[PDB]
RNA sequence: CCGAGGGUAGGGCCCGUGACUGGGGCGAAGUCGUAACAAGGUAGCUGUACCGGAAGGUGCGGCUGGAU
RNA sequence: UGGGAGAGGGUGGUGGAAUUCCCGGAGUAGCGGUGAAAUGCGCAGAUACCGGGAGGAACGCCGAUGGCGAAGGCAGCCACCUGGUCCACCCGUGACGCUGAGGCGCGAAAGCGUGGGGAGCAAACCGGAUUAGAUACCCGGGUAGUCCACGCCCUAAACG
RNA sequence: CGAUGUCGGCUCGUCGCAUCCUGGGGCUGAAGAAGGUCCCAAGGGUUGGGCUGUUCGCCCAUUAAAGCGGCACGCGAGCUG
RNA sequence: GAAUGCCGGCAUGAGUAACGAUAAAGAGGGUGAGAAUCCCUCUCGCCGUAAGCCCAAGGGUUCCUACGCAAUGGUCGUCAGCGUAGGGUUAGGCGGGACCUAAGGUGAAGCCGAAAGGCGUAGCCGAAGGGCAGCCGGUUAAUAUUCCGGCCCUUCCCGCAGGUGCGAUGGGGGGACGCUCUAGGCUAGGGGGACCGGAGCCAUGGACGAGCCCGGCCAGAAGCGCAGGGUGGGAGGUAGGCAAAUCCGCCUCCCAACAAGCUCUGCGUGGUGGGGAAGCCCGGGUGACAACCCCCCGAAGCCAGGGAGCCAAGAAAAGCCUCUAAGCACAACCUGCGGGAACCCGUACCGCAAACCGACACAGGUGGGCGGGUGCAAGAGCACUCAGGCGCGCGGGAGAACCCUCGCCAAGGAACUCUGCAAGUUGGCCCCGUAACUUCGGGAGAAGGGGUGCUCCCUGGGGUGAUGAGCCCCGGGGAGCCGCAGUGAACAGGCUCUGGCGACUGUUUACCAAAAACACAGCUCUCUGCGAACUCGUAAGAGGAGGUAUAGGGAGCGACGCUUGCCCGGUGCCGGAAGGUCAAGGGGAGGGGUGCAAGCCCCGAACCGAAGCCCCGGUGAACGGCGGCCGUAACUAUAACGGUCCUAAGGUAGCGAAAUUCCUUGUCGGGUAAGUUCCGACCUGCACGAAAAGCGUAACGACCGGAGCGCUGUCUCGGCGAGGGACCCGGUGAAAUUGAACUGGCCGUGAAGAUGCGGCCUACCCGUGGCAGGACGAAAAGACCCCGUGGAGCUUUACUGCAGCC
RNA sequence: GAGCUAGCCCUGGCCAGGGUGAAGCUGGGGUGAGACCCAGUGGAGGCCCGAACCGGUGGGGGAUGCAAACCCCUCGGAUGA
């Protein structure tokens, strides 16, 4: 049956993307944390 | 008025539709329509704030002239009478001798090809708009402003009408369609006549889908819900109300008056509505 | 081929009968009241409507086949 | 052809008296109701009185033993639309008449449907009284209904 | 109670005997026939239906008879639900 | 040494289950160390509204080639979507951007919020919507509307000619719109041809034929033709379109009107450029100078912004045209022609799937377009089949139980069972015929029947065309033929009577409930006079609604019919300017502390003083409630009647052993041979009853009872058969579970159900196919139950508080 | 976190074929005029049969599955809420 992951590049970028993160105070703290943790990517890859 | 159907389906047996007799033009004036943003009952927070709304036919809003006192003295001809999906009344197309075209709600009896006009010197004739001050007492009237220049507020529903009971200083005493006796300022405009389409209330929607077409989603009874959802929720098998009948939000819904006590307009209501 | 009739299926009319049920008629001396006949003690009758243990009552309209 | 009388019918408009409510005034200890009362309303100011307003229904005198209509029925006043009818002249058509099974229409009140409207009245119902009882008569309330429109119902001591 | 699946049916049996039938017998208020009652006896047998989830029971039609009970109210790592 | 401990390793089950749709395979020839598995050939089978093809998501090199086989591949592997390397994606016209706007988002102005932030007009962003210029063929191992060829076209810049009051983010037109039904003419696509082109073919009894087999086209500018769309012309006035306006709107007059003209598309033709089969020989060459024509069918596509009807009344903005404004009229724009200029990103490949979403090369899920032929009434249904694609990445055998899916069955025909569960039966079309009841539509495909193929003859009507032939489409009658059977295969209702519930079509517990539950039109109560009530929000602001009592909120009830009775004492709600109580505050009789005093300071009685509560009323489609005992009739029995106690009032109509009846399988009647169910009655209704509606109701129902006919393997009662498994052999090889085990029966005993203790009895060692009685077998630290001063959801006249309201 | 699911908003798209035959309209009859009746035309509907598509009724299978909801047979809707 129809599973939960229905990938959509526009949706992915507009939901979790770098610009989405920077708009909101909670989103910038995500980026802040993920740098502090040293994540190799702060944001989901989406090939546009 | 009100056409019936033969019972060739379960729903046609009771469904009735308007006769549409008075309608003379079947497409709106392109200069006078604008797109209506369907809300679905949601507000700017995106939240349902009026329940059970949505999914009805697409409509275009016809710009209606609820002032009429901005073209004082300029007569107009009744060019067409048309369907309006945004209200129960029919609307009338006016061709002002200005060349300006405007919409008004059609009063009962207004015949296409007649003249109308607005102003203190206007004939007390169906479709003319005057300040309430200048309309003779006892005249039935509609599209009545509540405060001067703020726009027609009272009696614009199909078949409605206020009546002029008397005059008291700068204020005329109106009998609103509710039966309430209110003082309205004499400078407030009003159109002599009753609103047309008085057979509107004798329409039988006939089936559930007809309500869906009107943007009316199904209404679910409090009694059919659970206590998380409603005062009337829960119970094993069916249950009576078991408390004074209440809304989803807890307030009582049988008798509990809700008009604000200290409202400044109470000075202007003489007698609350009838029956 | 037609053809008595036999068979399958579905209808219509009539008759008998049926737990139970509806009123009707009749029945020397039952129970409740007293509606009608006198102005019958609320003039009567009436079509209708609603009500009431019961006769009845009441409303609306009609009739005199109503006493003074 | 010329005339006449009429609550004949339909549509709309409108006039006063009265009842009820509501506002204002003035006023006080009761009012109302009956056979007599009680219920009821009333010092939270009723009743009685004056002014103001709202609303509905019915039209006093004229009015009669009267008039009109086929019957049921019809009554303030006005306008429009419209039926029947009588009389005079003796002008026209020349038996074109009578009745009438079916049919069609009209048909008081009550009643029904859908809207309105709702003052007074009042089935139901409530209360007071009476009474052995009183699901009655009498009294205080009171809802349909009574009124309008449209559609039904088609009954009658629809009787001379 | 860090789980012993709980009615009944179906299937499959097996056992006890306080024996329903069939075999043997005493007493009879046993003429015969057919019964009653008790004793010995568990080898075998002990029907098909209507009703109800039913066990049981009532009923139909038979029968030599239409027995009672145990096996975790036998049997759900066998089925049913 | 134990923690259902943690991490890791390795065992057991076990050479066991399985190896992922039962669409299916066989041989020959290659390659290679090695082949059921790779390549080629022939044969066989499967999909063909797909299991083919083309897009869009998503995926991201998986594409092509060479060289490889450790691992990945459920076996194998020489192969591969795997490893290594190299190669491959080309655009002014296709898509997106340099254009437009939609919801929404963001947001100069502005508003709001402790902070963070929330709003918000214009503007901006935002697409699979609007707008916009490329068609056919060829070429590569791999890209092509992109390269190449042919023939077209767009925009920008500059120039030239002609023309004009030019000029816009401003005005105006237009763009610009629904649903169903639908006309004419075309095109796509398709069928046929005795005509045209083609390498061949004559088999096995016949055919050298009007034979068989194959094909008989595509694109194309101007022009022309056919079919459509769109569109009045002129003048005068003018106060509206937030400046102006010669435009648009309005008025008047003349002219033209169902045309025409102008204009725009579609289609046909069209200079020209392409394509071109079977077969044969080795993707190619020949076929070939291929031919390229006639008839018919024909869209849901095109003309298109067509037409008609209907109500639920059907985006925006730009491009575009027009109007003028500043400014400019040596400019500028329009038209034509010419030269120049024309950027960024996508382009491989998979794409109903082995490349996407499902941990897997997973029987699941995934939007749009094309989807041929024949027949079956139609069709995208069904069977077969084209193009094209596949045989599903373990095989070989065997022919046990048993299981799955399937076929048949004597006699009986529901006897099966909770239940006809299941499976039979019926089944399409044409025609005949069709009941109660009914809201007059229905019920209805009721029920029940007859027909159905092929041949020959005669004949009616339509479409095309020419009125004819031919082709195609509906039919009518007559005579025959064959079989068990003619919708001969495949797809395609079993029916009836009667109850309950719900009117109905709908909706629901994604993943155990589809229902009688929810919704529903409709009825009633109630709130709301508009800055409405109500809702969300601290707010601003939203929704309500650009609505206004024929409207909007809330509640119940639930089409419809006939109806909905009595109780207002209690709770609620509504009304009540009196009275009573009542907080802060006003008041300050009278006190108190302190100081020498002036004073400073504290307490404080009466009295005035809101809502609320008390109090007086109203109110049931508001919460709710609607009695007991005893007696009484000329047979008995019963009690119309009476007595009395209580209540706010004592359940009315209707209905009743009921989805409600405990006793209960009530009693009686019906149906049956037999009926705890069913149906119909009765009424001592444990414990119906009137909008938590009462009683009915045609029609509807994958709802739930009961009955009957039909027909059956459900059953008496089982038998045989088929295939996929199970079994054997080769390859690969899990799992839960597991204290260790050298793991028998009985009768006992034991913590009360013993392989393990006692006494007896029985038993050589080890397997394989099977069955499930036990190992209190496995699984999940019992959901029940209790306990815990553990938790959570829910309620209220529990407590306490908060929002909100007063 | 609404790429699952639930509702709403915007913009698109999809629903083979067949059946039934409402209003209206036309003609005719009827009448004082009507109502109305008859035929034809017409093509209405939370109308009917049935693919796609949407479902998930009953049964069987599956149950360390092909699958953490699947498969087969059967069944509901299919111009509409
Ligand atoms: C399909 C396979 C699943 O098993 C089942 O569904 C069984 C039918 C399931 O039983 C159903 C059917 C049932 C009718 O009983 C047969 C019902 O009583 C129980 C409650 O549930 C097992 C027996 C059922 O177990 C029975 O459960 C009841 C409660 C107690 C029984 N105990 C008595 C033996 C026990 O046998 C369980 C609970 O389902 C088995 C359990 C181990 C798992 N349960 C589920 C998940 O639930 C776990 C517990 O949280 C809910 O999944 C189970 C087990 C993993 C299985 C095995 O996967
Ligand atoms: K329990
Ligand atoms: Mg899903
Ligand atoms: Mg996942
Ligand atoms: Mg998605
Ligand atoms: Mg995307
Ligand atoms: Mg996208
Ligand atoms: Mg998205
Ligand atoms: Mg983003
Ligand atoms: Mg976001
Ligand atoms: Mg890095
Ligand atoms: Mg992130
Ligand atoms: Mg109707
Ligand atoms: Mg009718
Ligand atoms: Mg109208
Ligand atoms: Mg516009
Ligand atoms: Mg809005
Ligand atoms: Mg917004
Ligand atoms: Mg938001
Ligand atoms: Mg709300
Ligand atoms: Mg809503
Ligand atoms: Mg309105
Ligand atoms: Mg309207
Ligand atoms: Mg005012
Ligand atoms: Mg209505
Ligand atoms: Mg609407
Ligand atoms: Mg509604
Ligand atoms: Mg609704
Ligand atoms: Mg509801
Ligand atoms: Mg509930
Ligand atoms: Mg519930
Ligand atoms: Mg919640
Ligand atoms: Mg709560
Ligand atoms: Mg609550
Ligand atoms: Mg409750
Ligand atoms: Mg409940
Ligand atoms: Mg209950
Ligand atoms: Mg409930
Ligand atoms: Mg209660
Ligand atoms: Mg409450
Ligand atoms: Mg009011
Ligand atoms: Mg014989
Ligand atoms: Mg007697
Ligand atoms: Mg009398
Ligand atoms: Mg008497
Ligand atoms: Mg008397
Ligand atoms: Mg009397
Ligand atoms: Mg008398
Ligand atoms: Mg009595
Ligand atoms: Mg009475
Ligand atoms: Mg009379
Ligand atoms: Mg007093
Ligand atoms: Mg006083
Ligand atoms: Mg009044
Ligand atoms: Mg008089
Ligand atoms: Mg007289
Ligand atoms: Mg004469
Ligand atoms: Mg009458
Ligand atoms: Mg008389
Ligand atoms: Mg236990
Ligand atoms: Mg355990
Ligand atoms: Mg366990
Ligand atoms: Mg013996
Ligand atoms: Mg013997
Ligand atoms: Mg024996
Ligand atoms: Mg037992
Ligand atoms: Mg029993
Ligand atoms: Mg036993
Ligand atoms: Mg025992
Ligand atoms: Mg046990
Ligand atoms: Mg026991
Ligand atoms: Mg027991
Ligand atoms: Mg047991
Ligand atoms: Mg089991
Ligand atoms: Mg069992
Ligand atoms: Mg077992
Ligand atoms: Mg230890
Ligand atoms: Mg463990
Ligand atoms: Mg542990
Ligand atoms: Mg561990
Ligand atoms: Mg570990
Ligand atoms: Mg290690
Ligand atoms: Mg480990
Ligand atoms: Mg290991
Ligand atoms: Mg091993
Ligand atoms: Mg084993
Ligand atoms: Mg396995
Ligand atoms: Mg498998
Ligand atoms: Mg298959
Ligand atoms: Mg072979
Ligand atoms: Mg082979
Ligand atoms: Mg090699
Ligand atoms: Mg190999
Ligand atoms: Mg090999
Ligand atoms: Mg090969
Ligand atoms: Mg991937
Ligand atoms: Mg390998
Ligand atoms: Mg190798
Ligand atoms: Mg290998
Ligand atoms: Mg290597
Ligand atoms: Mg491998
Ligand atoms: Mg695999
Ligand atoms: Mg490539
Ligand atoms: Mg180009
Ligand atoms: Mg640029
Ligand atoms: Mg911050
Ligand atoms: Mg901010
Ligand atoms: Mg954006
Ligand atoms: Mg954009
Ligand atoms: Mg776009
Ligand atoms: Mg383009
Ligand atoms: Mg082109
Ligand atoms: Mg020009
Ligand atoms: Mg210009
Ligand atoms: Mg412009
Ligand atoms: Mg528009
Ligand atoms: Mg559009
Ligand atoms: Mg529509
Ligand atoms: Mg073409
Ligand atoms: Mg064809
Ligand atoms: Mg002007
Ligand atoms: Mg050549
Ligand atoms: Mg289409
Ligand atoms: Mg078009
Ligand atoms: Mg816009
Ligand atoms: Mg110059
Ligand atoms: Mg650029
Ligand atoms: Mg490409
Ligand atoms: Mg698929
Ligand atoms: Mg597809
Ligand atoms: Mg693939
Ligand atoms: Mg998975
Ligand atoms: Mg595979
Ligand atoms: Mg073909
Ligand atoms: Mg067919
Ligand atoms: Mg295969
Ligand atoms: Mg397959
Ligand atoms: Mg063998
Ligand atoms: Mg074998
Ligand atoms: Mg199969
Ligand atoms: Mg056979
Ligand atoms: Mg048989
Ligand atoms: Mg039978
Ligand atoms: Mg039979
Ligand atoms: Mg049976
Ligand atoms: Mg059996
Ligand atoms: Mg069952
Ligand atoms: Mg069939
Ligand atoms: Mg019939
Ligand atoms: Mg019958
Ligand atoms: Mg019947
Ligand atoms: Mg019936
Ligand atoms: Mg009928
Ligand atoms: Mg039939
Ligand atoms: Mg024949
Ligand atoms: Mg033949
Ligand atoms: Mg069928
Ligand atoms: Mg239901
Ligand atoms: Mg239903
Ligand atoms: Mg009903
Ligand atoms: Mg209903
Ligand atoms: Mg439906
Ligand atoms: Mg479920
Ligand atoms: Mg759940
Ligand atoms: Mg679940
Ligand atoms: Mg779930
Ligand atoms: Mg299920
Ligand atoms: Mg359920
Ligand atoms: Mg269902
Ligand atoms: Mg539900
Ligand atoms: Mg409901
Ligand atoms: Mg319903
Ligand atoms: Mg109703
Ligand atoms: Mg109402
Ligand atoms: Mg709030
Ligand atoms: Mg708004
Ligand atoms: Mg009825
Ligand atoms: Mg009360
Ligand atoms: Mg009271
Ligand atoms: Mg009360
Ligand atoms: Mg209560
Ligand atoms: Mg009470
Ligand atoms: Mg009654
Ligand atoms: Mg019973
Ligand atoms: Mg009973
Ligand atoms: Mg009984
Ligand atoms: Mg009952
Ligand atoms: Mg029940
Ligand atoms: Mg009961
Ligand atoms: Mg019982
Ligand atoms: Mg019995
Ligand atoms: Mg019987
Ligand atoms: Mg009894
Ligand atoms: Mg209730
Ligand atoms: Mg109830
Ligand atoms: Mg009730
Ligand atoms: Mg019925
Ligand atoms: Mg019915
Ligand atoms: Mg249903
Ligand atoms: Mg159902
Ligand atoms: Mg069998
Ligand atoms: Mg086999
Ligand atoms: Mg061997
Ligand atoms: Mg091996
Ligand atoms: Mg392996
Ligand atoms: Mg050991
Ligand atoms: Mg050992
Ligand atoms: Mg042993
Ligand atoms: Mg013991
Ligand atoms: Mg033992
Ligand atoms: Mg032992
Ligand atoms: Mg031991
Ligand atoms: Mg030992
Ligand atoms: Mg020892
Ligand atoms: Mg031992
Ligand atoms: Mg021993
Ligand atoms: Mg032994
Ligand atoms: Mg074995
Ligand atoms: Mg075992
Ligand atoms: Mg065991
Ligand atoms: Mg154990
Ligand atoms: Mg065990
Ligand atoms: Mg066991
Ligand atoms: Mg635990
Ligand atoms: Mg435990
Ligand atoms: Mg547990
Ligand atoms: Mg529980
Ligand atoms: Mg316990
Ligand atoms: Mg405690
Ligand atoms: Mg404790
Ligand atoms: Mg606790
Ligand atoms: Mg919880
Ligand atoms: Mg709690
Ligand atoms: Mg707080
Ligand atoms: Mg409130
Ligand atoms: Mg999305
Ligand atoms: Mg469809
Ligand atoms: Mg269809
Ligand atoms: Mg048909
Ligand atoms: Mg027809
Ligand atoms: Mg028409
Ligand atoms: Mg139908
Ligand atoms: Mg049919
Ligand atoms: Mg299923
Ligand atoms: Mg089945
Ligand atoms: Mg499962
Ligand atoms: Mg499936
Ligand atoms: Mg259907």
């Amino acid at each position: 049956m129809k599973r939960t992951w229905q990938p959509n590049r526009r949706k992915r970028a507009k939901t979790h993307g770098f610009r989405a993160r920077m708009r909101t105070p909670g989103g910038r703290k995500v980026l802040k944390r993920r740098r502090q943790k040293g994540r190799w990517r702060l944001t989901p890859a989406v090939r546009k | 008025a009100v056409k019936k159907f033969k019972p060739y389906t379960p729903s046609r047996r009771f469904m009735t539709v308007a006769d549409f007799s008075e309608i003379t033009k079947t497409e709106p004036e392109k200069s006078l329509v604008k797109p209506l943003k369907k809300t679905g009952g949601r507000n700017n927070q995106g939240r349902i704030t009026v329940r059970f709304r949505g999914g009805g036919h697409k409509r275009l809003y016809r710009i209606i002239d609820f002032k009429r006192w901005d073209k004082v003295g300029i007569p107009a001809k009744v060019a067409a009478i048309e369907y309006d999906p945004n209200r129960s009344a029919r609307i009338a197309l006016l061709h002002y001798v200005d060349g300006e075209k405007r919409y008004i709600i059609a009063p009962d009896g207004l015949q296409v090809g007649q003249q109308v006009v607005a102003g203190p010197d206007a004939p007390i004739q169906v479709g003319n708009a005057l300040p309430l001050r200048f309309i003779p007492v006892g005249t039935v009237v509609h599209a009545v402003e509540l405060e001067p220049k703020k726009g027609a507020k009272l009696a614009r529903a199909a078949g409605t009408s206020a009546q002029i009971q008397g005059r008291e200083g700068d204020y005329v005493i109106l009998r609103l369609p509710s039966g309430e006796l209110r003082k309205v300022h004499g400078e407030c405009y009003a159109t002599v006549g009753a609103v047309g389409n008085a057979d509107h209330k004798n329409i039988v929607l006939g089936k559930a889908g007809r309500s869906r077409w009107l943007g009316r989603r199904p209404h679910v009874r409090g009694a059919a819900m659970n206590p998380v959802d409603h005062p009337h929720g829960g119970g094993e098998g069916r249950a009576p109300r078991g408390r004074p009948p209440a809304s989803p939000w807890g307030w009582q819904t049988k008798g509990l008056k809700t008009r604000k006590r200290r409202k400044p307009s109470s000075r202007f209501i003489i007698a609350r509505r009838k029956k």
